[PDB]
C-alpha cells in the first residue's frame, strides 16, 4: 500500500489550485535585498515584491505575507526565437501580512 | 609509435591583411592511423608548412574513430553516402581485390587496416569533405554482431567458393525469435544505376577495370 | 617567486576544494566573505585606504 | 590517445573501442562502474530537431474529474477569502470541502449535475461554511 | 524574424540598464550589434 | 616513421 | 489500472474568447 | 538512384525471374483490374510486379 | 600475488552488488514530491529530449514523472557513490549563483570540487596548460544545474563528454539530458530541490568513503593474522 505519485499530484494544494490568476496565498519572506522582499509561496518560484510603503519594517525574513497570483512562472515567446524567454520567476502582488 | 601519419592535402592561404597586404601561410590537412581500425584527420593551420604539419598531426591523434572491419580486412557492408556536396559509394570486396579506391582513400583505408575495398567519389571532389565525409561513413556502419542483437535472428554467411554451406557469423546474444524475417516478395531498396549497368554489360568505359599496380 | 608548491598529492587529488576554478584564493576568499555577509542577517575613511 | 569526438558515440562506446584497438593502455577509473550499473539511456549526443507539419508532443495534459467541479464553483462563488496555504501538504480549501461534499452526494446515487450543486451549498451553509456568491 | 535582424544568442539575458552595471564592465568590451537597438528603442 | 624539426628545446621553459 | 491518473477530456477552467463591444449586435 | 518506387523492376535479372512461360496456344491476354478496393490488391501488385516479367519471358 | 586480491576484494566486490551503498533508502516519491521536484518549467520553455521524462502539463506548467525520476536518481546516486568509493575525483558545477554558496560548502564538507564560478575557456579541454602537465581531471562531474546564465548548455557539458568524463545531471523540463551520463530529471530551480540533491549527494559521497575505509582496514586485520 505504498502511495503512488499519480495519486500525490492528485491531492497536491498545488493541483487542487487550479489557475493561478487571482489565487491569495500564504509566502514567506526568506531573502532581502534593500527593498525587495524574496517570498516563496510553495510553488517553483519565488515572486519579488516591494517593500510596502505602510509598515515597511514589519516585513523581515520569515514573515509571512498574503499574495494575489498572478503567474507561477513569466515567460514570453518572441519573435524569432524556437523556446519561451523565462525570467525564471513567478508574478504576486503583494497585499500585506498574515497574521493570528 | 603505433601511428602512421599521411598528408592528404597541402594548400596555400592568402590573407588580404588591413596594413600588410596578401599574407601567405599554410592549411595542412593529416590523416593518422594505427592500421587495426583507430584512425583520425586533422587540419592544421601555420605559416610554416613544418608547423602546419606537427599541430595536424598532434591534434588528429586525439580526434581518433574506431572503424570496424569485416575479417580485419573489409567493411561489413556497403556504405553509400553523401557528405555535402561529395558522394562516396563504398563497396564490401572479397579478400585480394586490394584497393580500388580514390588515391586518397587508398591512403586513409591502409591507416585504418582496410585492404580489401572498391570506393567511387561523385560530385565535389573536395579533400576536406571526402576525408570527413569518409570517416563518417566508416564510423556508422553496423557489424554482423549488431544486426543479430537488433533482429534477434542469426546472420548467415554463404559464399560460393564454400558452396551451400551456411556460415554463422553471428548470433543474438539475447533470445532468438521463432518468427522468419518476413519475405517480401519485392524489396523497396533503391539501386544505383551504376551499378545495374555494370550487371548487365551495358557499363563502357576505357577507363574502368585498368591494370594498376598493387594497392 | 612563491609560485604555490604542486596544489596536489602523491594520488593527483588537489588539495583545496576549489582548485578546478583555477583562482581558488581569490574565490575562496570571495567565500568567506559572502559567508559572513548571510551570518550577519541571521543575527540581525581618511585614516587608512 | 584519445577521442574527443564528443558527438561520435558515447564516452564509453569510444573508451571500449579505443581500449580494444590497444590505443589506451589502462581503463579508465569510471569504465567499470559504467558497465556494471549502465544508464537507462546510453549517451549518445542527438541534435533537437523542430517539428512541422502534423507532428505534435506527446505530451498530455493533466486534468481529473474534480477539475469541472472547481471550475463551476470559481465561477459561482469565486476564490474564498481564505488564502491558500500550499506549504502545508494537507491543506484544503472551501473549493477542495466543496468538491469532497460534492463527491459523497454524488456517490448517493444523485445524478443530476444542477441539483447536485446546489444541494452542496447548503450542506456547507449548514456547517458554518460561508459562501458569498460573486454575483 | 524579419529584414529586421534578431539573431543574437543571449536573446534571453535580462537587460540590467543600471548606472551600477556600467561600473562593473569590461573596459575592452564593446556595444555589440544589437546592443544599441535596446537603447534606441529604451530611449523611445 | 619520419623526422619533422622538434616543437622546442625543454630548457626553453618557464 | 489506477485510479489517481489524469483523465482526458477539455480544459474545464478555460476562459471564454474576448468579445468586442458590439459583439453579438446588429 | 534510379527513378522511380522499386526500380529492381527495372533490371534484367527481375524480369528473368519470371516463371511463366506460356504455351504456344496463348495469342493474348487481357487484365482487368481495379485502382482501388481491398479485394483487388493482388490484381494491382500482379499489374505493378508481375506483368513486366510475364511480358518479358 | 597480492594485488589480484586487493583488487578482488575491494574494487571488484562492491560491482557485484545491485546497491552496495544502500541509496534507495536515501530517498522516496514522496520526499522527491514533499521537495518540489517534480515542478518543471511551462510548457513553452520544454526541450524535446525531456519529454520522456515528463508526467504531463498542469495547467501549461509542466510536471517530471517522479517515478522516472525515483529510477534515475538510483542510477546516479549509485554511480556516485561508486565513483566516491574508488576515491575518484568528483566536481560539482552550477552557475545558478542562488546556491552557489550551499554548493560549495556541500563540496567541501564531502571532501570534493566545486565549480560555480564563470567557467573560463579550456579548463577541461586545455587542463594541462591552465594547470600543468601531471594535472589529474576529474573522473566524475555533477551538474546541479545543467544551463548557464543565458539558458544554454553549460559548456563543461560538452567538454567532460570531449575529456571522456561521465557527468551526472539534474535535468529540468527545459534542458538537454542527451550529452549527460547519468541524468536525473528534477526540479533545478526551486530551494528545497537543491537542498535535497546536495543532501543526497553528500550523503552518498560521505557514506562511500566511509564504506571504502571500514573495507580496507578489516581487509589489512584479517591479513597479517
Ligand atoms: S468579437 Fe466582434 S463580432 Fe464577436
Ligand atoms: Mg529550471
Amino acid at each position: 500500500n505504498v502511495e503512488s505519485f499519480a495519486s500525490m499530484l492528485r491531492h497536491s494544494p498545488l493541483t487542487q489550485m487550479g489557475p493561478a490568476k487571482d489565487k491569495l496565498v500564504i509566502g514567506r519572506i526568506f531573502h532581502i535585498v534593500e527593498n525587495d522582499l524574496y517570498i516563496d509561496f510553495g510553488g517553483k518560484f519565488h515572486c519579488v515584491c516591494r517593500r510596502p510603503e505602510v509598515d515597511g519594517e514589519k516585513y523581515q525574513k520569515g514573515t509571512r505575507v498574503r499574495l494575489r497570483l498572478l503567474d507561477l512562472e513569466l515567460t514570453s515567446r518572441f519573435l524569432g526565437a524556437t523556446t519561451d524567454t523565462t525570467v525564471l520567476e513567478a508574478n504576486a502582488v503583494l497585499l500585506g501580512i498574515q497574521e493570528s | 609509435e603505433d601511428f602512421d601519419t599521411r598528408i592528404l592535402e597541402v594548400r596555400n592561404v592568402f590573407t588580404m591583411t588591413a596594413k600588410e597586404g596578401r599574407k601567405k601561410s599554410i592549411r595542412v590537412l593529416v590523416a593518422v592511423g594505427n592500421g587495426k581500425g583507430a584512425a583520425g584527420f586533422s587540419i592544421g593551420k601555420a605559416t610554416d608548412r613544418m608547423d602546419a604539419f606537427r599541430k595536424a598531426k598532434n591534434r588528429a591523434v586525439h580526434h581518433l574513430h574506431y572503424i570496424e572491419r569485416y575479417e580485419d580486412h573489409t567493411i561489413f557492408h556497403d556504405i553509400s553516402l553523401r557528405f555535402k556536396r561529395t558522394h562516396i559509394k563504398m563497396k564490401k570486396q572479397p579478400k585480394g581485390y586490394g584497393l580500388r579506391c580514390h588515391r586518397a582513400i587508398i591512403t586513409i583505408c591502409r591507416l585504418i587496416g582496410i585492404k580489401d575495398m572498391y570506393a567511387k567519389v561523385s560530385g565535389s571532389i573536395n579533400m576536406l569533405s571526402l576525408t570527413q565525409g569518409l570517416f563518417r561513413g566508416l564510423s556508422r556502419q553496423e557489424t554482423h554482431q549488431q544486426l543479430a542483437d537488433k533482429k534477434g535472428l542469426h546472420v548467415v554467411e554463404i559464399r560460393e567458393e564454400c558452396g551451400p554451406l551456411p556460415i554463422v557469423v553471428a548470433s543474438p546474444r539475447g533470445p532468438l525469435r521463432k518468427d522468419p524475417e518476413p519475405e517480401d516478395e519485392v524489396p523497396d531498396v533503391k539501386l544505383d544505376w551504376e551499378d545495374v549497368k555494370t550487371a548487365q554489360g551495358m557499363k563502357r568505359s576505357v577507363w574502368s577495370n585498368l591494370k594498376r599496380a598493387a594497392t | 617567486p612563491r609560485q604555490r608548491a604542486i596544489q596536489w598529492g602523491e594520488d593527483g587529488r588537489p588539495f583545496h576544494y576549489l582548485f578546478y576554478t583555477g583562482k581558488q584564493s581569490y574565490y575562496s576568499l570571495m567565500h568567506d566573505v559572502y559567508g559572513m555577509l548571510l551570518n550577519l542577517e541571521k543575527h540581525q575613511v581618511i585614516g587608512s585606504r | 590517445a584519445g577521442s574527443r569526438l564528443e558527438t561520435v558515440g558515447s564516452i564509453f562506446s569510444r573508451t571500449r573501442d579505443l581500449v580494444r584497438a590497444g590505443v589506451l593502455k589502462e581503463k579508465p577509473l569510471w569504465f567499470d562502474v559504467y558497465d556494471a550499473f549502465p544508464p537507462l539511456r546510453e549517451p549518445v549526443f542527438q541534435r533537437p530537431r523542430v517539428r512541422y507539419g502534423k507532428a505534435k508532443a506527446p505530451i498530455q495534459d493533466i486534468w481529473y474529474h474534480e477539475d469541472r467541479i472547481r471550475a463551476k464553483f470559481y465561477s459561482v462563488y469565486g476564490s474564498g477569502q481564505r488564502a491558500f496555504d500550499l506549504f502545508n501538504p494537507n491543506f484544503k480549501s472551501t473549493c477542495q470541502r466543496f468538491v469532497e461534499k460534492y463527491t459523497e452526494l454524488q456517490k448517493l446515487g444523485e445524478t443530476d449535475e444542477e441539483k447536485l450543486f446546489v444541494e452542496t451549498g447548503k450542506a456547507l451553509l449548514a456547517e458554518g461554511v460561508i459562501l458569498r456568491r460573486v454575483g | 524574424k524579419v529584414w529586421y535582424e534578431s539573431p543574437s544568442l543571449g536573446s534571453h539575458s535580462t537587460y540590467k540598464p543600471s548606472k551600477l552595471e556600467f561600473l562593473m564592465r569590461s573596459t575592452s568590451k564593446k556595444t555589440r550589434k544589437e546592443d544599441h537597438a535596446r537603447l534606441r528603442a529604451l530611449n523611445g | 616513421a619520419f623526422v619533422i624539426p622538434k616543437k622546442n628545446v625543454p630548457t626553453s621553459k618557464r | 489500472s489506477n485510479e489517481d491518473l489524469p483523465i482526458s477530456m477539455e480544459n474545464p477552467y478555460k476562459e471564454p474568447l474576448k468579445k468586442c463591444i458590439l459583439c453579438g449586435k446588429h | 538512384p534510379m527513378k522511380g518506387r522499386f526500380p529492381i523492376r527495372r533490371t534484367l535479372q527481375y524480369l528473368s525471374q519470371g516463371n511463366v512461360v506460356f504455351k504456344d496456344s496463348v495469342k493474348v491476354m487481357t487484365v482487368n483490374y481495379n485502382t482501388h478496393g481491398e479485394l483487388g490488391e493482388g490484381a494491382r501488385k500482379f499489374v505493378f510486379f508481375n506483368i513486366p516479367q510475364i511480358q518479358y519471358k | 600475488e597480492d594485488s589480484t586480491d586487493f583488487n578482488d576484494k575491494i574494487l571488484n566486490e562492491p560491482l557485484k552488488h545491485s546497491d552496495f551503498f544502500n541509496v534507495k533508502e536515501l530517498f522516496s516519491v514522496r520526499s522527491l514530491f514533499d521537495a518540489r521536484v517534480h515542478l518543471g518549467h511551462k510548457a513553452g520553455c520544454r526541450h524535446r529530449f525531456m519529454e520522456p521524462y515528463i508526467f504531463g502539463s498542469r495547467l501549461d506548467h509542466d510536471i517530471i514523472d517522479l517515478e522516472q525520476t525515483a529510477t534515475h536518481l538510483q542510477l546516479a546516486l549509485n554511480f556516485t557513490a561508486h565513483m566516491a568509493y574508488r576515491k575518484g575525483i568528483i566536481l560539482f558545477i552550477s552557475r545558478n549563483r542562488q546556491f552557489s554558496y550551499l554548493i560549495e560548502n556541500m563540496a567541501r564538507d564531502c571532501g570534493e570540487y566545486a565549480h560555480t564560478r564563470y567557467f573560463r575557456g579550456g579548463m577541461l579541454t586545455n587542463a594541462r596548460l591552465l594547470f600543468g602537465p601531471t594535472v589529474r581531471l576529474p573522473d566524475l562531474i555533477i551538474f546541479l544545474h545543467t544551463l548557464n546564465n543565458i539558458f544554454e548548455p553549460h559548456v563543461a557539458v560538452r567538454d567532460a563528454a570531449k575529456m571522456n568524463i561521465p557527468t551526472v545531471g539534474i535535468v529540468d523540463t527545459n534542458c538537454n539530458p542527451c550529452l549527460i551520463t547519468y541524468p536525473v530529471p528534477g526540479n533545478d530551480d526551486s530551494p528545497l530541490a537543491v537542498h535535497l540533491y546536495c543532501r543526497l549527494f553528500q550523503t552518498a559521497i560521505t557514506r562511500a568513503k566511509e564504506k571504502r575505509q571500514q573495507v580496507e582496514a578489516l581487509y589489512r586485520l584479517q591479513g597479517q593474522k
